[PDB]
């Protein structure tokens, strides 16, 4: 409530953290009280210049989303103390009062808390396009594409020789986000410790923790009527031919 | 440097004068370990250099990883050095860690060693072809057709305002996907025709060399076939158990129809498999309408090929004129090669392509130098397909087949398992198949065989237009190990695969982007075939492989 940047950082580290709050309110309640604060302090128009440049600030690249993942460094200490104090308490919750811990608990939180903020920056990613009127890109993506992909067939060659981009994010999200569940699967495991349940939320179509609930319950309801092309875009991925 | 179609007796003379310089063996040829046209060329060339006491000796390479250590091992009384089947993508000069000066000990440049390169692959590395001279590669003409950009870009080799492009040339020709182009063991038949050395079982070898092309590179076959079958055609000598004879006979797209049945000859081809999808049940239940349609009853079509009856077999041809095409499997009708050895049965070519290609794989049928263990069962596996190059050695060839049938049922059960859990799961740049354990032959501990699984995932899967396009990774884990072995598979074009108004995948290096990413991951066994392929990783490490695969040539 202080500071708008400060607001959201609340905001969202709360929702990365606390586990059982579902991301559809960060979407319902955190990211309007945030649109409606730039719209007041930067008036009726002009505002979506100040509303994305801040959450720019917390979107995260594919290579940053891999660097705070990696080693469960995400369990370690931020440097800002409103979001460290967020992993503290989740730590509290879920590895320090669930009593006779196995050692597959800090596995088990880092995959949930990473499955989870695959979501959340695809969230942020989604409500950019919209701001940018980007939706256009996503209906025959797959066709658009091939131009980058020769790019990238060509930077594969630069190595041995010698001698930004919102939608290609999103869909990197979502190709880190499929892994994350053909493995989760793969792994065969044939309330709870309430970490665990957790984990088990991840593949259950039920829950809103799962790709086909966080589907239903976040991105149809919220953002099907703003950007249509990238929601039908990542069903089409996330279902499969 | 290089040499052209007419040049290859010139070379091989060169090749013929340093070997003969001293009784003493001074010939070595490096052998591509898997892959029969390599495998056959060089029994056609020691056979000529054996035909005519040439000492010479081969020395099978499964990848570069072996090709760097053997030649740091090859004494220096060797003056003549052949590389079969590989060599020719890569800088062999920088690999080979050769300094052209030290070789240097009339005419030219004269060196104590000439490594000699036959190889199909391409794109030719400019380094071997402009820029080398102890380094002679037995060239296709394609350099003196295809090569003039790069040539010219290459050989702005300044190196001192204004700018050169020139770098933008060579990505773009460095960035194409390898492919086979030619036969080997047709070039060495090329060879043995302008020397006089052509026998009939310098033909079938050139036959089979050229037959194991149709697996992967069919319009490399298809482009081959017309001389092959002249050649069958001129030989017309109208006995012994050793008479060799060949004969152009219709030798049908099924998997080893005369050594099964004709059911199974249809039920086991990942052709027909691929066409009517035969691992769910309404594809099956087509099997049998389309058996029903010819007239032949499943218990006739069930029946081994032996005990069927011929009258079946004399019609099975205009049976296939009238009711293959409505099914979309005219392919199935070939005509092919046949040879047979005095009065026994005969053997196809492509029958003789599927026995050797299952001994190559199983013929033997402290995770330290664990992969020593299979580097012996790779090289045993090679001189088992080496020695069932001999006539006399019909035993080894009769027990291919039965590998190969063995071989290909396990696949089919496996992937028909992947194929209707819908395993396979479909990402930007390739497509995921993570397996666990895999109930059926051997979890795939045997390498070879996750490539085959991979192919056959490849080939038999519908997977709409959009994304057969795209390579396949495929992990299994060893439960027992706790590891992953990964593979990973550039889609081919087989025979009945159509070609037409189709374009390359536009990322057609991705087995360039699966080499970089391994050789950043903590392998286990590091097994290196020569088009970068397989890695055995720890489970945990999985999951960072594949991340990293997704971002290949983004920064």
């Amino acid at each position: 409530y202080s500071d708008p940047k400060e607001y959201i950082e609340s905001k969202y580290y709360d929702a990365l953290f606390s586990i059982h709050t579902p991301l559809a309110y960060f979407v319902k309640s955190n990211l309007v009280r945030l649109k409606n604060t730039c719209r007041t302090k930067y008036g009726s128009d002009s505002y979506k210049i100040a509303y994305q440049a801040m959450l720019q600030k917390f979107l995260l690249s594919i290579v940053q989303f891999k660097d705070r993942h990696d080693n469960r460094l995400l369990l370690e200490p931020f440097s800002s103390p409103i979001a460290d104090e967020k992993r503290k308490n989740c730590l509290t919750k879920f590895v320090i009062q669930d009593e006779n811990k196995n050692s597959s608990t800090i596995a088990d939180l880092c995959v949930v808390l990473k499955s989870r903020e695959i979501k959340l920056q695809i969230l942020l990613l989604l409500e950019i396009i919209g701001l940018n009127d980007l939706d256009w890109n996503f209906r025959d993506f797959e066709k658009k594409y091939k131009l980058k992909l020769k790019k990238r067939s060509l930077n594969l060659t630069k190595k041995g020789l010698v001698r930004l981009d919102y939608c290609e994010q999103l869909d990197l999200y979502l190709d880190r986000a499929c892994i994350l569940d053909i493995l989760l699967s793969s792994e065969t495991p044939n309330s709870n410790g309430t970490i665990q349940e957790h984990k088990k939320n991840i593949l259950d179509k039920s829950k809103e923790a799962s790709l086909v609930g966080f589907i239903n319950y976040v991105l149809i309801p919220y953002f099907n009527k703003k950007v249509p092309h990238a929601v039908e875009f990542i069903i089409q991925k996330l279902k499969g031919p | 440097m290089y040499y052209g179609i007419s040049q290859f007796s010139e070379a091989y003379n060169k090749i013929l004068r340093n070997s003969s310089s001293h009784s003493s063996c001074q010939l070595v040829i490096f052998v591509s370990c898997l892959n029969i046209d390599a495998l056959c060329a060089t029994k056609m060339l020691s056979l000529l250099f054996k035909k005519q006491l040439v000492q010479s000796q081969i020395v099978p390479i499964f990848g570069y990883s072996e090709l760097r250590r053997h030649y740091s091992q090859l004494d220096d009384n060797i003056n003549s050095l052949l590389l079969v089947g590989f060599g020719g993508v890569i800088d062999l000069e920088a690999f080979l860690e050769i300094d052209p000066q030290e070789y240097v000990i009339s005419g030219e440049q004269s060196f104590r060693r000439d490594i000699y390169v036959l190889d199909a692959h391409r794109p030719w590395n400019l380094d071997n072809i402009f820029g080398s001279q102890i380094i002679q590669c037995f060239d296709d003409g394609t350099v003196d057709d295809t090569l003039g950009e790069q040539k010219e870009a290459y050989y702005k080799l300044l190196e001192l305002k204004q700018i050169h492009e020139y770098e933008g040339v060579l990505e773009e020709y460095y960035s194409q996907g390898t492919t086979v182009v030619n036969s080997i063991s047709a070039q060495i038949y090329s060879l043995l025709s302008a020397i006089g050395e052509t026998n009939l079982s310098n033909l079938w070898l050139n036959i089979l060399g050229t037959t194991s092309l149709d697996i992967a590179y069919a319009q490399v076959y298809n482009r081959l076939y017309p001389l092959l079958q002249d050649e069958v055609k001129r030989l017309t000598p109208s006995k012994t158990p050793d008479t060799l004879t060949l004969n152009i006979q219709p030798d049908y797209y099924l998997f080893l129809l005369r050594h099964s049945s004709l059911y199974d000859s249809f039920y086991y081809s990942n052709y027909v498999n691929a066409k009517l999808s035969l691992w769910n049940e309404n594809g099956k239940k087509r099997l049998h309408k389309m058996f029903a349609r010819m007239g032949i009853p499943l218990s006739t079509a069930q029946e081994t090929w032996l005990y069927m009856d011929h009258s079946i077999k004399r019609e099975l041809g205009i049976i296939f004129d009238k009711n293959l095409d409505r099914y979309g499997l005219q392919d199935i009708i070939r005509d092919g090669f046949v040879r047979t050895l005095g009065y026994r049965g005969s053997i196809s070519a492509s029958e003789f392509v599927e026995a050797l290609t299952a001994l190559l794989e199983v013929g033997n049928s402290n995770s330290a130098q664990k992969l020593t263990n299979l580097r012996k069962r790779w090289v045993s596996n090679f001189w088992l397909s080496w020695d069932a190059l001999d006539d006399r050695k019909v035993e080894l060839l009769n027990r291919g087949i039965q590998l190969a049938q063995d071989l290909q049922r396990a696949i089919f059960n496996t992937g028909v398992a992947i194929l209707e859990k819908k395993l396979i799961k479909h990402l930007r740049i390739y497509r995921l198949c993570v397996l666990q354990d895999g109930p059926d032959l051997d979890l795939y501990r045997n390498p070879l065989t996750l490539l085959r699984l991979g192919n056959w995932l490849i080939e038999c899967c519908a997977e709409s237009e959009d994304k057969q396009l795209l390579p396949m990774v495929l992990a299994s884990i060893d439960e027992n190990t706790d590891t992953y072995l990964v593979a990973g598979l550039t889609p081919r074009y087989p025979r009945g695969l159509d070609t037409i108004h189709t374009k390359k995948p536009i990322l057609n290096n991705f087995s360039m982007a699966f080499q970089q990413i391994t050789a950043e991951t903590d392998a286990k066994v590091r097994i290196d075939n020569f088009e970068s392929s397989i890695i055995e990783i720890r489970r945990e490490d999985l999951s960072p492989f594949l991340e990293k695969l997704t971002l290949s040539g983004l920064l």
